[PDB]
């Protein structure tokens, strides 16, 4: 939903990348190929992760018996007892489903934000280079070989040193 | 010539909840509500004792059953189904507040209250409490007269707390199957019982009459209790069918108290229990056992609420 | 030149929310999270329903004449009211709201005789107080004397074993008269001991005659005690006067739900929360209208309102 | 809010647009237009009705009475039980204000992001053959006529067949 | 030549926890939970009744303690560790019921049950209630027999409730030391105390017997209570051992109660209330005392929970 | 974290402003400068505020004592009360640690969501006369003095006015 990449101008994933989460996948003079982005990857882990821990913890809260299961205690008191214990399994499953439900929200949310981050950061290093395809693809109006190709992925790419030629094409 | 960025997938995904939709697919997701209880009670570490045949309560009169319960010490309290308080027939009046004190006692510690007799008899018996032929509460005293149809002095008897700490004092009234027997006991004419401190102040007259038998006596025993306070004193006057206490009770420390069905075992660690056994879980919730004590996962009604752990599943 | 322009929709009314960030923004469209309106009938359509009115349910259990069409009845649903009374001779019961909320959720009673039969005493004591046409008394209970004033009152034993699958209410009384001399004129003399035990339960009791304000015209009072006989157990009764005996056992017959009502029952509604002006239908999580509703019902809360928006921010120009 | 487009570099509203949530309005050679987005429309709209299903459901959870308005229970344990409802009470006013908060501030915050992802769309489709206005529009370096306007409506536009056109212009 | 935004930030900001991490730096944050404690009771504005020691069930009855408090006027009321209700030894049955109705009652208005008396004594008193020399409860009677060993002739006596509230009707139960001495005071035999209304049944005899002496006195005194409606009676059917109520209580309207060991003070304003004093402020939470009662923030076991104010915090 | 420009696209936060939350450095001519934009930190500011006025307000709620410290309560009864007070205290430590993380997300979001708007508003007035760097930084295709400048940050700036010249120059 939120941010309009994930089941959004990206058609679907990729069953392919067993690597990362977030990939690249080009197509050139020698071929074609893919490879998982480390940095967005981690930080959609990472934050996940942060999730986890904070709910998988640790209660320090002793509670014992108010109430016996081999010798009733008296009814008055009894249903006393009952009513509040029911009382706080509404309160407790209704803060559970709830708290499953915002979580799962903001962690689908945070996944497809992460990678509309990517996507950003990409079409910015090819300023004036390239076109949106409009599907998440960049049309690179130059010739750019696999070893080119890598020095976009790894974040050391010069852009007005095909500035000339591409601008030419376009 | 063009490059292209995405995200992964897989076929099968698993689907959750969110605010907005139910039953979307995602990556991956993980439980969040504890269903697998282990069958036994996780007890490794932690100084154990399993009442098994004695009551809690049982604990501080002395039934055969109990003998060797008689001065315990525990971090962990195991009560059981078959366990009895009693040997002759009778009850404790709130008996329940008194469990609750005694699950959380770490353990008891008796002394003698010095009570000394004359001008009467003090071994009175039962075969409802056997040890090898007719015995009685081992804490306790079956205060009588001579013999059959004596009569029965006036008495006071005083104890004062000189420790520390709270001390647990406990006692008995006798309700006789007849009223006739009441006689062959203690005498004759009607009887009274009192008993005060600084601090509690009531009073007691037998009942006799037919109950139907049980371990085959239609009499009764009364217990009864107090909290005597540090310097504090108790009196007990009295003119017949009293069972008088023999020693006072000391709390130990401090413990936690279960109701268990299922076996000990010292392999296994937990802080969770109930009468199934014990959970042991790291997750914030449970759907096995809401009467569960301890430090427990929150009890709630869903069997099951998996949270994402991965992005939205979208193959082709 | 020429140009294409996206936008959204509007209207010159819209309805405004609070948000985590703002209170009293303006949406397209709200709508209501909390229930205000109250069906002023019982809804009770599709149920099988017991209005006791004048009968008080737990004079169901001892049967004075305004609960003499109650003595076994059968129920999903159980409405007290406020007119209803326990009791034709003054008195009370022990324990008294345990009970009615054992009778609340018992889908009803099914009586059966206790089987006592009775030597060396009279039987029928009644009282005005009791009227069906002329003196009459508890429909299921004996108002046990001695053979006439002020004969003495012969020691008696009475037991009773429960011998069905399920645990029996077993009832009886105590009856303290307006005077000593009173106490005397009925059960004859002596101070009067009267004992009770099963396998589970010891107790004991004794009269206190003595002038209390009259009510029915009546100085005295009955005490009705209790207990629950378990399935094989055993109760017996020693007694020496001022006793009144039960003639019948309940046992309960099943499930239900108890009410306590101020209106009128209607069978062409339904719903499963009630609160004593009514029943609440709705969807909505939330109410305002009763804090004390019971059934299956929407969680009370103080506020008058929360509305939940349904559409997006309203920008108008 | 949060994705700066309604009430955001959008103006306002169109009271005019009674056919969806969002639409478009074109302005050509042959006149003046507009029509209502299905697509965005429907997945706005699918989406608070998820909402409102999930609040809108059915406690099965019993509760009777435990206390007594015709003849009162004793005091103390009437008041334990007074006190105990109170403190539910605390907790229910808390839980439903803070609810209705929250869900407000998402409802609005994903009305606002349709609105900017219909917006992504479309400016994806005229590659190069338009400016972003920026208060919501699209200035077109070519003329297109009804029958043009329609195909980017119907997401059916081919762009390099105005291209060599309009980056003349 | 270019133009760039961007967004402030600071040398040193605060760290707060996030959904989905643990110690974020922000440039501001806020304190969520109030730990900040008012070591006075903040009673300014409030018409305020201090019990010192008097005890709130003394009000009542009247001993010497509570001469000044027999008729107070309060919106908010203070118990003191010092405070006792009592000057002869005894106690309150379902005592802290009427605490609490007392605490609540906005005060109290006494009102002559106008009993009056033949056959016997009125004016019984002990050195335990000492005025100048022997005394007794102010709002009550020491009903005797006309001299030692005398008969106890059996009275009625009766009040009718003839005001638009419902009224508080108290007694008293003599259980003294000695069977002998329960005969020098009320004569012999045994005796029996009934007590009626509309709405209440119930029954006493006294239980003579030695108890510790507690300002100098092994004899104790059982007070009891009751609600009486309007237009309804009560009556009191007694042969001896009964100490005479001569006032019946109404209450005067509404106000709060707190037990506290701290000092007044009319310069500070506050509604939540605890035993060390007052909890002033606006937060939502606070970890100063689980059992603060007024209108306060909700406690929680976090010493503290920080609100950001501000942005991420990002220096180079 | 999620409009990804604070502790994003954008290096590091400017010790420099104390003026505003948000602002402009600008490189031209005559030299360098800073200036705050009062309309997207207002933004900023009066939604923190309101979450604030939300949090800090006034329970009317009133509670007595049901429980007695100086001489306590018959202990059945006493425990059912502490249990219940314990159970409700579990309540509320959870609700107030939630209530406070989820704000704190959101505070941080709509933080950095005010920043990517206001880069959004710029990039927008500047149609064609000006790059992205990438950094959060706007290439300016020609020369814009002070005056310009402020033309920029102050909203009434007319693109097609440098357009020719500029467009010239991205070749
Ligand atoms: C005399 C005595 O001390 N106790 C006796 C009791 C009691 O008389 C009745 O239980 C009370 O009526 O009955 C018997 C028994 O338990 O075997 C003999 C026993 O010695
Ligand atoms: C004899 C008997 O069993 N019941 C009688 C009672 C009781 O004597 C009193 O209630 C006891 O104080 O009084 C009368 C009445 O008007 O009902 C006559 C009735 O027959
Ligand atoms: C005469 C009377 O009514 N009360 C007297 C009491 C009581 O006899 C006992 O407390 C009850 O056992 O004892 C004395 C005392 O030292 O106070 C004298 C006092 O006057
Ligand atoms: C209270 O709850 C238990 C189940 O948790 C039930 O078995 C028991 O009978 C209930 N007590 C009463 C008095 O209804
Ligand atoms: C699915 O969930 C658990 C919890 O995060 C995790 O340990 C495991 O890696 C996940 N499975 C896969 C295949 O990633
Ligand atoms: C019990 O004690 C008495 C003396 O107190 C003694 O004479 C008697 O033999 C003892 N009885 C039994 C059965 O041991
Ligand atoms: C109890 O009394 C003794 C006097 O022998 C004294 O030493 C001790 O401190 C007292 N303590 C308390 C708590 O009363
Ligand atoms: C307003 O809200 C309700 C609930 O969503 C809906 O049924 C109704 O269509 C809405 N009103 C309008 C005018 O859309
Ligand atoms: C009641 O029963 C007795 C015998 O038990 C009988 O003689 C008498 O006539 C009956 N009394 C009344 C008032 O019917
Ligand atoms: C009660 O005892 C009888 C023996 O006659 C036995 O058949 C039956 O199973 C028992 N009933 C119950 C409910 O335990
Ligand atoms: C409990 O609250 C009700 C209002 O719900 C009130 O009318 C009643 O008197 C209160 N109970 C006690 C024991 O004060
Ligand atoms: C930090 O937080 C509080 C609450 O907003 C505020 O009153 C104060 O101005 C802030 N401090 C600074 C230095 O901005
Ligand atoms: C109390 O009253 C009696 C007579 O009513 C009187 O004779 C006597 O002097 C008084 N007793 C005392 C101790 O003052
Ligand atoms: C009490 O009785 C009197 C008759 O004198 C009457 O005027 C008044 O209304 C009664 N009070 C009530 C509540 O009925
Ligand atoms: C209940 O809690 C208090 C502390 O809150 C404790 O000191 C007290 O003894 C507890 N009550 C019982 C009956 O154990």
């Amino acid at each position: 939903g939120l941010f309009g990449a994930i089941a959004g101008f990206i058609e679907n994933g990729w069953e392919g990348l067993i690597d990362g989460w977030y990939g690249f996948r080009h197509q050139n003079a020698q071929g074609e190929g893919t490879a998982a982005d480390y940095k967005s990857t981690q930080s959609a882990i990472d934050q996940i992760t942060g999730k986890l821990n904070r709910l998988i913890e640790k209660t320090n809260q002793q509670f014992e018996l108010i109430d016996n299961e081999f010798t009733e205690v008296e009814r008055q008191i009894g249903n006393v007892i009952n009513w509040t214990r029911d009382s706080m399994t509404e309160v407790w499953s209704y803060n559970a489903e709830l708290l499953v439900a915002m979580e799962n929200q903001h962690t689908i949310d945070l996944a497809d934000s992460e990678m509309n981050k990517l996507y950003e950061r990409v079409k910015r290093q090819l300023r004036e280079n390239a076109e949106e395809d409009g599907t998440g693809c960049f049309e690179i109006f130059h010739k750019c070989d696999d070893d080119c190709m890598a020095s976009i992925r790894n974040n050391t790419y010069d852009h007005s040193k095909y500035r000339e030629e591409a601008i030419q094409n376009r | 010539d063009k490059i292209c960025l995405g995200h992964h997938a897989v076929s099968n995904g698993t689907k959750v909840n969110t605010l907005t939709e139910r039953g979307v697919e995602v990556v991956n997701a993980t439980e969040t509500v504890e269903r697998t209880n282990v069958p036994r009670i996780c007890s490794k570490g932690k100084r154990t004792v399993d009442l098994g045949q004695c009551g809690l309560l049982g604990t501080i009169t002395g039934p055969p059953q109990c003998d060797q319960f008689l001065e315990f010490s525990a971090d962990l309290i195991i009560e059981r189904r078959e366990g009895s308080d009693v040997c002759y027939p009778g009850k404790f009046v709130n008996e329940e507040a008194l469990r609750q004190i005694l699950r959380e006692s770490g353990g008891i510690d008796k002394e003698t209250m010095g009570f000394t007799y004359s001008g009467i008899r003090t071994n009175g018996t039962t075969s409802a409490c056997r040890r090898s032929g007719s015995s009685f509460y081992a804490e306790m005293k079956w205060l009588l007269s001579n013999t059959d149809n004596a009569a029965f002095p006036q008495m006071t008897k005083s104890y004062k707390n000189t420790r520390k700490d709270p001390a647990l004092i406990i006692w008995g009234i006798h309700h006789s199957g007849s009223t006739t027997e009441q006689t062959k006991l203690y005498g004759s004419g009607n009887k009274l019982i009192t008993v005060g401190s600084s601090n509690y102040q009531q009073s007691f007259v037998p009942s006799p009459g037919a109950r139907p038998q049980v371990n085959g006596q239609s009499g009764r025993i009364d217990f009864h209790w107090l909290i005597l306070n540090p310097n504090d004193t108790v009196t007990f006057s009295f003119n017949g069918a009293f069972i008088a206490p023999d020693r006072a009770s000391f709390l130990r420390g401090k413990s936690m108290g279960i109701q268990s069905e299922v076996q000990v075992d010292a392999n296994c660690e937990g802080d969770c229990y109930h009468s199934g056994g014990t959970i042991i879980s790291n997750l914030p919730f449970q759907n096995i056992n809401s009467r569960a004590v301890g430090k427990c996962p929150r009890y709630v009604k869903q069997e099951s609420l998996l949270l994402a752990t991965g992005m939205k599943n979208v193959p082709e």
